[PDB]
């Protein structure tokens, strides 16, 4: 058969695309993946035949490594396309946007000569840019998974506007559980005050996932960053803390004078 | 109860109309949706069960670090 | 009057949110800045009441200040608003990524006392991460805007996946005119070899528009892009020349060492 | 007639997968079927419809981002 992994956006029902949602409709079979129950009613009713991905999961008693989780996901996916079924994966936002599972599925299907395609969605950072009214491309815009930040060397460009994805579990790790999320947090804190003054104002930003509540842009002062209250959901939006600067290098080699920038 | 909520919420966050219409009297327009008291309430107060379902955060977190940290 | 500016992502007709669709479908008038004349005759379709903001550009040549054009469309979308009309601004893509006019709009709008927002839209940075299967959380994402690389002074991490947008008009200026194109992506290929190796492989990507035309995903030497043929919607990316390293220090604070992490 | 004709179809092909499943299956075929002609069907097949005008508005977008943080 086939794979196409879609986005579902993160509002119910009208943030995905019209295309994804044909897709959903005429689908033998649905892979879901979706934050709530809102938006999993909501998925049923547009096809009954849908496998819920989450059950694949550490439940009640078990612990889980992340590869044999997503191991089983993509099996279990691959599993009706080898059973030559019009196989869809719809997860909540972009599906290849700090997600995994799908690009993973579409990677092994292919090598198994089946055709599997991603249908691009609305992520978190596309919601953020319009319910902050940012342009990312104003001053640029960086990236980083939160921990990926802390355990590796990421040096972030502070002209631009920097996202911290997965704040909340920031440097967690079973190794790393003598330190609260709180203890972790002020580690952060200490690290993004190499750029950012400590009273620098960052945003923790959570997209609306029902037309009846607002989203969470709650402003605050670097520093008090560690006693805030953080949800899976939770973004962290860093604006710039230095204006542009020209490049008299570069321009030099173009021949052009700063004062001849408008 | 939450079968009704389910099914409003879904043309809410679809119908651009309907949209407009609730945001100008969200009473009045819930209530001719066929909506209880109760379920009205719920909506105004905020005090109502989000459903929120098990995030794969930890597991995405987890396993980008053991990608990079096998070098 | 209210004000909503929504995107029409890239794809024709299908990559528009439903809610997006509903918002269109049901405005008094809708401000269309759509590409080509295949996204102008869909809208049409949709709603017969369009305005064509792309007037406003320069049309008798090329000497008008961008501040101008921009002044022009948002008055010319505020006068439908201050007329107590349901307006609609159609924008492709996203409304609000790469692009200031919806921003500038919505917050003037805001200012009148008015109701106006910014529905989210599928970006071109959206397409490319479905059409190359790349997570831009995999090793963080960066987006740069192109002559604002050139023209100002921003520093690249070689570990993500690097953007720069409006690759085609990189270093576009009146001062380089007389530049041949080559000569300004030259600068832009020595400017980048600070950190990007000449035989480092790039990609120029240009997202479909139609359904019956495939992606351009153009794979080549960072050597070759002077002579390599771009368009106005071709964008750059640049995936990492650098493995992530541990952050040893911040490792150590937190009490977990590199073994730790796999 | 000629334009028309490839507007609303293209418009429709964008919009279902079921369509675009089978176009992919047989181009020709579906194009034909949807009372498109060979004169249509030919500007598609290994033709047009890209190259044709379009205004991305990037040079206005470039040049207002530089004098706005031109600080002069
Ligand atoms: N409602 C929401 N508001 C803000 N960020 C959110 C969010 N839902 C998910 N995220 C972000 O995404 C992370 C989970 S990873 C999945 C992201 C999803 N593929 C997308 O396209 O958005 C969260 O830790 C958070 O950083
Ligand atoms: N079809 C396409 N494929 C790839 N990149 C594209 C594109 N159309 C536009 N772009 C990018 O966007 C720039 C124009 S700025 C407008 C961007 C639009 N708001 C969006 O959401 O994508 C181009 O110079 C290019 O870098």
């Amino acid at each position: 058969g086939s794979l196409v992994c879609v986005g579902t956006g993160l509002q119910l029902a009208g943030q995905i695309s019209v295309l994804s949602r044909s897709y959903i409709e005429h689908a033998d079979i649905v892979f879901s993946l979706l934050p709530d129950g809102f938006s999993q009613r909501w998925l049923t009713k547009l096809n009954p035949n849908v496998i819920n991905l989450q059950q694949f999961y550490a439940q009640n008693g078990e612990v889980k490594n992340a590869r044999d989780t997503y191991e089983q996901m993509v099996n279990a996916i691959l599993d009706a396309v080898r059973a030559g079924k019009k196989t869809v994966c719809a997860l909540y936002g972009h599906p290849g946007v700090f997600a995994c599972v799908s690009h993973m599925a579409i990677t092994r299907a292919k090598a198994e000569g089946f055709s599997a395609k991603m249908e691009p969605g609305i992520s978190a950072e596309a919601c953020l840019w319009a319910d902050l009214g940012i342009d990312p491309g104003n001053s640029g815009h960086q990236s980083f998974e939160a921990s990926q930040f802390m355990f590796f060397n990421h040096v972030p460009d502070p002209t631009t506007h920097l996202l911290l994805w997965q704040i909340a579990i920031a440097g967690e790790h079973t190794l790393t559980q003598f330190h609260t999320s709180s203890d972790r947090l002020q580690i952060l804190v200490e690290q993004l005050n190499q750029w950012y003054p400590l009273d620098h104002e960052v945003v923790i930003y959570e997209a609306a996932n029902l037309p009846i509540q607002a989203p969470r842009i709650e402003r605050l002062p670097l520093a008090n960053l560690p006693q805030a209250h953080l949800m899976p959901i939770s973004t962290l939006l860093i604006p710039p803390a230095k204006k542009l600067e020209y490049n008299y290098a570069i321009l030099a080699k173009l021949g052009i004078g700063p004062e001849d920038l408008g | 109860h939450m079968s009704g909520l389910s099914d409003f919420f879904t043309q809410l966050g679809q119908d651009a109309q309907l949209m407009e219409d609730y945001k100008q009297n969200p009473e009045a327009v819930m209530r001719a949706h066929g909506l209880t008291d109760e379920q009205i309430n719920a909506v105004m107060t905020g005090d109502m069960e989000k459903l929120k379902t098990l995030s794969g955060d930890s597991s995405y977190q987890s396993y980008l670090v053991i990608s990079h940290g096998n070098g």
